[PDB]
């Protein structure tokens, strides 16, 4: 019910399933023959997503799923100037 | 007077002419209706303009019964737009007179749309609960044997 | 309730969202860690075991979704978890 997210940097995430499971990419690469063995863990390693942007990815994962068909004035989404060059490549990777 | 009771009757050229000749129309009547109500029970938006024209002010009678009001009792939806457009007001009047609005197209003969009313009660508590962390009351009464269940409702569920 | 969390270990983190204990123990599942041996820093302050939420300080107004409350915690270094941290993230250019 927990899945784990490794960066090309080699740092390692734990999220909830359901929160990571909106993306399309992600859901895509779980089912398959990968992370079909139930023996092994529900692990999935991108070998080019750097660090900071993946964890902004998630922290969307969770403030979207927080916010999601509420009647009120969400609070914005705080994006730093460099990052979003990137924040954009890995939002298009995704599909999220 | 003649200037009330043209209104009434939704005669324009007569009501403009009598304005013409620069009568003030803010005399009241027993009642204290002012032209103002009558022209929202006959629902003439081209009347109810040439007022606001030439400097008519909304003016409540004793109980109650403020003409934007009036009009909305009685299922006339663009005298509501026009005094909704140019009479200024706040959250709370707006939203009770677009819930009364809906009610009456509830449950009058003339009407009867339950559609209409739907949609405009659910525009009505859209806008109750729009802010967020600031949330208009709702105060609900005891339920009344006479319509059975006969409890509001809050929450848009 | 309703306070968001990220406990860091180096290279590792979870996320996360009422007492001491109870995040030892939600560590404990998430890791198979020893409840006990779990040493909790919040500003490189020790964390004591049973503490409420309320006399942490950070329930609304740091604990965002946009920005959760971070908690800098160590793990186990032989008999008691001291002097571990994360290495911070890559810099962008």
């Amino acid at each position: 019910m927990y899945v784990k997210l490794i960066s090309s940097d080699g740092h390692e995430f734990i999220v909830k399933r359901e929160h990571a499971l909106t993306s399309g990419t992600i859901k895509a690469m779980l089912s398959g023959p990968g992370q079909f063995a139930e023996n092994e863990t529900n692990e999935v390693n991108f070998r080019e997503i750097p660090s900071h942007v993946l964890s902004k990815v998630c922290m969307y994962f969770t403030y979207k799923v927080r916010y999601t068909n509420s009647s009120t004035e969400i609070p914005e989404f705080p994006i730093a100037p460099e990052i979003a060059l990137e924040l954009l490549m890995a939002a298009n990777f995704l599909d999220c | 007077t003649c200037l009330m009771i043209a209104a009434y009757k939704g005669h324009t050229d007569v009501v403009r002419y009598l304005l013409e000749q620069r009568a003030d129309p803010n005399a009241k009547a027993h009642c204290g209706a002012t032209a103002l109500h009558f022209a929202a029970e006959a629902g003439h938006i081209d009347i109810v303009k040439e007022l606001i024209k030439w400097r008519a002010a909304i003016v409540v009678n004793g109980h109650g019964m403020t003409p934007l009001k009036v009009a909305a009792e009685s299922c006339k939806a663009d005298v509501v737009e026009l005094l909704l457009s140019h009479a200024d007001c706040d959250r709370r009047s707006r939203i009770e007179a677009l819930e009364l609005l809906g009610a009456s197209f509830a449950n009058d003969r003339e009407n009867y749309d339950i559609i209409k009313t739907y949609h405009y009660l659910y525009l009505a508590m859209l806008e109750r609960f729009q802010d967020g962390d600031n949330i208009l009351e709702k105060e609900v009464l005891p339920p009344i044997h006479a319509y059975g269940n006969r409890t509001e409702c809050r929450n848009p569920q | 309730m309703d306070v968001f969390l990220m406990i860091r270990r180096h290279k590792t983190t979870i996320f996360t969202d009422s007492t001491v204990f109870e995040l030892k123990r939600i560590v404990e599942g998430i890791l198979k860690r020893p409840p006990d041996e779990q040493r909790l820093y919040k500003d490189d302050q020790l964390l004591d075991d049973g503490k409420t939420l309320g006399e942490c300080g950070f329930t609304s107004q740091t604990a965002r979704p946009q920005a959760p409350a971070t908690v800098g915690l160590a793990f186990r270094a032989d008999d008691t978890f001291e002097a571990l941290c994360i290495e911070p993230f890559s810099s962008p250019p």
